[PDB]
RNA sequence: ACCCACUCGGCACCUUACGAGAAAUCAAAGUCUUUGGGUUCUGGGGGGAGUAUGGUCGCAAGGCUGAAACUUAAAGGAAUUGACGGAAGGGCACCACCAGGAGUGGAGCCUGCGGCUUAAUUUGACUCAACACGGGGAAACUCACCAGGUCCAGACACAAUAAGGAUUGACAGAUUGAGAGCUCUUUCUUGAUUUUGUGGGUGGUGGUGCAUGGCCGUUCUUAGUUGGUGGAGUGAUUUGUCUGCUUAAUUGCGAUAACGAACGAGACCUUAACCUACUAAAUAGUGGUGCUAGCAUUUGCUGGUUAUCCACUUCUUAGAGGGACUAUCGGUUUCAAGCCGAUGGAAGUUUGAGGCAAUAACAGGUCUGUGAUGCCCUUAGACGUUCUGGGCCGCACGCGCGCUACACUGACGGAGCCAGCGAGUCUAACCUUGGCCGAGAGGUCUUGGUAAUCUUGUGAAACUCCGUCGUGCUGGGGAUAGAGCAUUGUAAUUAUUGCUCUUCAACGAGGAAUUCCUAGUAAGCGCAAGUCAUCAGCUUGCGUUGAUUACGUCCCUGCCCUUUGUACACACC
């Protein structure tokens, strides 16, 4: 899919010997949490920000200003 | 593949002959010298270069061909 | 006779496994390096071989006893994971079938393949996954093949020749297909650039795709791959990854010694659909107004006018957003994931269609795309290259993709008259409107456009309407052939293509077989783009007209999956 044009660069190069040819193939993957010019995270990703504890209760009550 | 033929007589090339030529001109008793052969009315060529003798023909080498002087 | 409880001794099964074992398994195969109850028998790597020999028993066939030389690095056991089967059980699918549509297979031609022919008819590829494929529509070129002619573009190093010239070129004639100084005659020219030799290179559409890279096709219209902590096992391993259900999906639910995850599927992206909401536009358009034509006249109706001005963004354009999440409701289901129906909705079949796409495999195709490449071959009487000419088109015939038909839901003739995707000329001749001339093809003079501006609303074709014909190989059909005219091109003969007249074949719905397909789909129909000087009966896309029939299954076929066997593991070639 797309995050394959966003996240991994390739390379093929042939590599001439004294014997024949070989090919070397290069593929690395880039943090995209540091992506910086594009998207973040894989679309894949869903980060769910977590709550908090609450202490609730104490009866009504107002403040005045 | 197939490999050779041939009805036979190949073909040769060329030699640039010999001669140990410019005798051509010839000086008298000491020690004037006369041109025998007449060179070349043409710009490029300053009349160091000869016209060669056949029939007819008088013709100049130097262009490489170029022009058919006749007398 | 029957039931309950007990107990000796039987034939066995069940569950455990403290314990044993290399494991499979075993209440003995336990109580074994913590090694001793009694006793008998047999084995000491594989073959040679239960062979030779002697003894013995037998009527015999044979039985018992039973060697060595020599050979050899394994043979063997159990389990594991693969692979594979002409074993069994499940699944998936219009490259399967059901219900059907439209066909192909019969005909004419077109076009590839075989075959034959040939100087040559260059060549790759042969089930799906070779044969309108190599973007392969070849007049030269391309081009590799054939008849023949030039050239070196033979780096560099060393040696040799050699300034008394190493070498180069050529006018005319001869020659030659040729206005190739190829060679020859002849005799000027050139000046260390070459020549000759060895060494070494270099080019090659020469060989090897069974030496390679890369790319691609196929398995795959598939659903699979792995690791953390836990559990099992001495171990390779296994469980997780599973009976079921569910999905297009190892997609999920559920079951559960597993829990929770990652690659792949999904997500993602592109394109087609919806926005009287947003931002805008003389390279898109609408309403008003002026200038103005025609018809009615009573307002009216239908046009002209890239700026005469004003306003707008519904339609067109493309930025930004929004929108759908199988929503609501109800049926059905283990009331789970899901599936179905109804309403709403631009849209509810993965929304439709594509792009991307893991692990592994193949001696799949490509050295003829590459100045990608190993090795082999060849290298001046070239397998380098170029030039002239022919050839890939050759025709008793077999095979594939196709085009056009057999007519009356039609051909012909008027007339109506509507698309979408494209593309177009700089140091050049591309897309072409308009005016004339021409029966046509075309010609000619001008013209707009490097383009939302011009061609172009690409006025496309099927189609619609009014006529002619009237079932007659007919006016269906248009093969073959003759004559003439034009276009591209240096060149059109074996006829590039276009036009006119004429000639008027087979084909009366196509045996056995066989392809493709589920909705704006099938089928019909044209167009643009690729190729392209010229040539589309091909492809790739595009819109126009627009159905019948399923919405299922495992019968055929193909494939995946379990279970099972294996003496295979280079893995049934
Ligand atoms: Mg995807
Ligand atoms: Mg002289
Ligand atoms: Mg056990
Ligand atoms: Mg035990
Ligand atoms: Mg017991
Ligand atoms: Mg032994
Ligand atoms: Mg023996
Ligand atoms: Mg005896
Ligand atoms: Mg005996
Ligand atoms: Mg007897
Ligand atoms: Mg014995
Ligand atoms: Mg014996
Ligand atoms: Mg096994
Ligand atoms: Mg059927
Ligand atoms: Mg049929
Ligand atoms: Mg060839
Ligand atoms: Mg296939
Ligand atoms: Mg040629
Ligand atoms: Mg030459
Ligand atoms: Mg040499
Ligand atoms: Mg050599
Ligand atoms: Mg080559
Ligand atoms: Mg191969
Ligand atoms: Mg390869
Ligand atoms: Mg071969
Ligand atoms: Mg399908
Ligand atoms: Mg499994
Ligand atoms: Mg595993
Ligand atoms: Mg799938
Ligand atoms: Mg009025
Ligand atoms: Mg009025
Ligand atoms: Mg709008
Ligand atoms: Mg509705
Ligand atoms: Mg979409
Ligand atoms: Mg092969
Ligand atoms: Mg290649
Ligand atoms: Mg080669
Ligand atoms: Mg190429
Ligand atoms: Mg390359
Ligand atoms: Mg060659
Ligand atoms: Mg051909
Ligand atoms: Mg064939
Ligand atoms: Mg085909
Ligand atoms: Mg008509
Ligand atoms: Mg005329
Ligand atoms: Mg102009
Ligand atoms: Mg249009
Ligand atoms: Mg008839
Ligand atoms: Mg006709
Ligand atoms: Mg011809
Ligand atoms: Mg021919
Ligand atoms: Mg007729
Ligand atoms: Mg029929
Ligand atoms: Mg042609
Ligand atoms: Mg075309
Ligand atoms: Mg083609
Ligand atoms: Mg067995
Ligand atoms: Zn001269």
């Amino acid at each position: 899919g797309q995050p394959v044009n966003d996240f991994i660069d390739t390379a093929t190069r042939h590599v001439l010997m004294r014997q024949g040819v070989l090919g070397i193939k290069v593929k690395i993957m880039r943090d995209p949490a540091k992506s910086r010019t594009g998207p973040k995270a894989l679309p894949d990703a869903v980060t769910i920000i977590e709550p908090k504890e609450e202490e609730p209760i104490l009866a009504p009550s107002v403040k005045d200003y | 593949x197939x490999x050779x033929x041939x009805x036979x007589x190949x073909x040769x090339x060329x030699x640039x002959x010999x001669x140990x030529v410019l005798s051509y001109y010839k000086v008298d008793a000491e020690g004037k010298v006369t041109k025998l052969r007449r060179e070349c009315s043409n710009p490029t060529c300053g009349a160091g270069v000869f016209l060669a003798n056949h029939k007819d023909r008088l013709y100049c080498g130097k262009c490489h061909s170029v022009y058919k002087v006749n007398a």
